[PDB]
């Protein structure tokens, strides 16, 4: 179980590409965008969009592919007709059947398009073992009797993964809250160590513009399956400890206890993650990491700490392994205001550990999903690498396995 | 519309000081990314520095790092950049450029690009002693003679930017003693030469040199 | 750190495709900008981000990155296109913005103009300062290449003459001074500039 508890300089992770044993994920001249990878127990869900277009929503199990490396066989895929309308799904699994709530939007994404969005969602429930001549058990789009946001106009699914605790379900969401209706003393932001920012910065940089209409609040969306025939969803907003514009969250257990993270699409670039005190209300115990950040752009690019206005950022989510020290993992791009350069990171708070580059210093590479296990004892964890082919000209996600070596040598 | 205007340009020691100043008007300075690209004379562009929108994040260049700051007065609508420890390498125009891009994205495939570019500030790093010229008329088509100075550039106008219209300006010879020398001329017709009077204005800024001249038949 | 490179030049016949080459070490991967760079003009921006146009640059101009080249290509080439073209990029393995060496694009074919040559003899507040000089300036003139003769009295002379710049007007121009002493200028009781373009010679007199 233990694993390499030290920075050190020899190169122990050896990352093994898996992207063909996902048959779906390697197609020749076809874009594939908007990656979902969701794992749980021993099964797994994941989604892409083949921009004959296509939306794909699968589900399988996370199998010893023989050599004692693990991989994802699929078990049932759906195809869900109108794929211009599906948007921002996200994925929680829950006794043999995986439920994943998405968006339906006819004015784009709703990010994009806040104002004219229709708010409608769906929720269809996939079973990990289908059965032949089944209907309501393979594929079932549930009812939904009502959607409580409160004092927010807006709800959503804005997160791949969440997790179950007992018969209810945790999606990460994001709730669409009048701009005006938003309730923030300036004086809160930290703008006393930055000389160059202003008191209503990270106010107005809660909106993907100074201007917006709505602001963005990060939460979850609550599903309990014990509460009629028909549940209903209701939203958990994330409480104001060190706020930050709605990004894709994602919340998942890890050794017992749920661990939350939050993209950095504002000027916090500071990674945003740490264990959950309370589901509901929301507080999540940010680690005061000051090692892993994300590439940005020009105004708040890596490593950027103080208050700017901006909405810039990408995905890269880590996975706790080790609570006693606090040791985590994932897929982070080695660049300051570019996607490029994917490299498989283990860290602490404070430092390091061991890397692993999984490309070249200029590839294109945005996305990333990390969800780490066991298998026969040992720690591995699957990585999610959204990357550019050089030959193709298309983006394409990629599955890397990569074990946590016990040793440091 | 969008418009640069740099200044502060001209002519010092090696190891000198020199700060150029970049007046912009046309859209919300704070909220984009200026930059300075400097260009030397009949060669290619080259990025010197640039600065956030709010002044949070100053880049510099390798070439010019630890010689070169640049600041930003948002206030003021007005780009700076500080030059010290002055090279004779570091001759050439200096140009402010405004990052052109505009909308909501998360991420940019080219995070750098500039428009507009202003028009350019010309800094000359040299060791020589400036020249003032020598204003002289090319009497009738009529001109204005500018011998031996240096160094570029000058500048001259007809009748204080009141005749524009067939004024061809010719660009300057360097003479083999290395101080430069132009002329330019306007073609007017023969009726209207004894009551239209016609002085060119030229102004060389590094020698304080500022000539108002009459050209009058002989 | 990051290396762009660019041919030095590109000659293409009117109306016809102009493809200009940008090359850099796996540039698919990276946003190639074009700027396009008049002479005595600032630089302009005709293409970013690998292919998108900026609003008021013609349809005409289109980019395209693929693989270690990225190729802005001129379709239906004009005369006025004949300007200087750099590629941008920017290379996060050291936070700099790059561009290339450059291409000066020459458009084929375009006809022969003539030298609008005058000369303007020593003026007399410089002939006061017993010192003299005589100006030779020629105008508009394609292909951009000249002689200059300078003659005293008919009779050749042994004077500073300017490369030849392209002016506004796809035409060319250039200028040349002769430095006299003087006694020269009235010693002699003639003198004319005579310059020669393509197999044909212009001249221009002056009396004192
Ligand atoms: C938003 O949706 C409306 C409704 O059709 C449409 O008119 C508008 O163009 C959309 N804007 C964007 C940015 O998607
Ligand atoms: C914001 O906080 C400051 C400092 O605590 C306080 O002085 C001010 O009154 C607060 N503003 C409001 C509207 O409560
Ligand atoms: C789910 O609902 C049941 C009955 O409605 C209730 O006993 C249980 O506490 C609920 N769980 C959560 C997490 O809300
Ligand atoms: C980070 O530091 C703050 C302030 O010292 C503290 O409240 C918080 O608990 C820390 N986070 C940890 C220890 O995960
Ligand atoms: C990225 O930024 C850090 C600090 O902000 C700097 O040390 C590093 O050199 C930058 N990356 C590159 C490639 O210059």
């Amino acid at each position: 179980n233990n694993i390499c508890l030290q920075k050190t300089s020899n190169q122990i992770l050896k990352p093994k590409l898996i992207s063909y044993t996902l048959p779906v994920v390697g197609q020749s001249g076809t874009c594939i965008t908007d990656p979902l990878l969701a794992m749980d127990e021993g099964y797994f869900a994941y989604s892409h969009l083949e921009r004959s277009k296509q939306r794909i929503i699968g589900v399988g199990e996370v199998l010893d592919r023989g050599d004692e490396v693990p991989s994802l066989f699929m078990t049932n895929v759906w195809t869900p007709p109108n794929p211009n309308t599906v948007y921002h799904c996200s994925a929680v699994y829950n006794n043999e059947f995986y439920y994943v709530l998405c968006a339906v939007s006819t004015v784009g994404d709703p990010i994009l398009n806040s104002t004219y969005w229709s708010g409608s969602l769906m929720m269809t429930r996939l079973a990990v073992k289908p059965k032949s001549n089944g209907g309501g058990y393979n594929q079932h789009q549930l009812a939904l009797r009502s959607i409580e946001k409160g004092r927010y106009d807006k709800v959503m699914p804005y997160g791949p993964s969440g997790i179950k605790q007992g018969d209810t379900l945790y999606f990460p969401a994001v709730g669409f809250l009048v701009r005006t209706e938003f309730k923030y003393n300036d004086s809160n932001c930290p703008i006393t160590k930055c000389q160059y920012s202003k008191p209503e910065n990270c106010r107005l940089s809660m909106g993907i513009r100074p201007n917006s209409h709505y602001i963005l609040r990060s939460g979850l969306l609550k599903y309990n399956l014990s509460d009629g025939e028909n549940p209903k969803v209701v939203f958990i907003e994330i409480s104001d400890q060190r706020l930050s514009i709605g990004s894709p969250s994602k919340i998942y257990d890890s050794l017992g206890q749920p661990v939350f993270y939050q993209a950095s699409f504002s000027w916090d670039t500071m990674i945003k993650f740490g264990d959950v005190l309370t589901v509901n209300p929301l507080v999540v115990n940010w680690r005061n990491n000051t090692v892993i950040s994300r590439p940005g752009q020009s105004q708040c690019p890596r490593f950027n700490t103080c208050p700017e206005i901006c909405w810039e950022g990408v995905y890269n989510d880590a996975f706790l392994i080790d609570r006693i020290n606090w040791i985590s993992a994932g897929v982070f791009l080695d660049s300051n205001q570019t996607a490029e350069n994917p490299v498989f990171t283990v860290f602490k708070d404070n430092e390091i550990l061991y890397r692993a580059q999984l490309a070249s210093e200029d590839t294109n590479a945005q996305k990333t999903i990390t969800n780490c296990f066991l298998l026969k004892n040992k720690i591995w964890c699957i990585s999610l690498v959204e990357i550019y082919d050089t030959g193709d000209n298309v983006i394409r996600p990629k599955l890397f396995a990569v074990k946590i070596p016990e040793q440091c040598t | 519309e969008v418009q640069l205007l740099e200044s502060g340009g001209g002519l010092i020691q090696p190891g000198g000081s020199l700060r150029l100043s970049c007046a912009a008007s046309g859209f919300t300075f704070s909220r984009f990314t200026m930059s300075w690209v400097r260009q030397p004379p009949g060669k290619g562009p080259e990025w010197v520095s640039g600065i956030s929108g709010s002044g949070g994040h100053t880049y510099y260049a390798d070439s010019v790092k630890g010689r070169f700051t640049i600041s930003r007065d948002n206030s003021k609508n007005t780009l700076y950049l500080q030059m010290n420890s002055l090279k004779a390498e570091d001759t050439a125009v200096y140009y402010c450029a405004k990052d052109g891009f505009v909308g909501q994205q998360l991420m940019r495939r080219g995070p750098w690009w500039f428009d507009p570019w202003g028009q350019g500030t010309l800094v000359t790093v040299s060791s020589a002693s400036t020249k003032g010229p020598s204003v002289f008329p090319l009497a009738p088509a009529l001109g204005c003679l500018v011998k031996d100075y240096f160094p570029e550039p000058v500048t001259v106008s007809w009748n204080s930017g009141a005749l524009t219209s067939g004024v061809h300006t010719f660009p300057a010879v360097l003479q083999s003693s290395g101080l430069y020398s132009l002329s330019s001329v306007v073609t007017v017709p023969s009726s209207s030469l004894g009551t239209q009077t016609y002085i060119c204005n030229v102004n060389h800024k590094p020698s304080n040199t500022k000539v108002d001249k009459k050209v009058e038949p002989k | 750190s990051y290396v762009l490179t660019q041919p030095p030049s590109v000659s293409v016949a009117p109306g016809q495709t102009a493809r200009i080459s940008c090359g850099g070490n796996n540039i698919g991967n990276k946003g190639v900008h074009w700027y396009q760079q008049k002479p005595g003009q600032a630089p302009v921006v005709v293409v970013y981000d690998d292919s998108d146009r900026p609003s008021g640059i013609p349809e005409r101009f289109s980019g395209s990155n693929s693989g270690n080249t990225a190729t802005l290509t001129i379709s239906r080439v004009e005369a006025g296109d004949e300007a200087d073209y750099y590629c941008q990029v920017w290379d996060s393995s050291s936070d700099h913005v790059v561009f290339g060496g450059g291409t000066k694009l020459t458009v084929l074919g375009q006809p022969k103009a003539n030298p609008t040559v005058t000369l303007f003899p020593p003026s007399s507040e410089e002939l006061q300062a017993n010192k003299a000089t005589l100006v030779c300036l020629i105008s508009d003139f394609y292909p951009g290449a000249v002689t200059v003769a300078w003659k005293a009295d008919g009779s050749p002379v042994k004077v500073e003459t300017t490369k030849p710049s392209k002016q506004s007007n796809n035409k060319y121009a250039a200028s040349s001074y002769l430095s006299l002493t003087p006694e020269q200028w009235k010693s002699h009781r003639s003198y004319s500039c005579q310059v020669t373009h393509e197999g044909s010679t212009v001249e221009k007199t002056v009396a004192p």
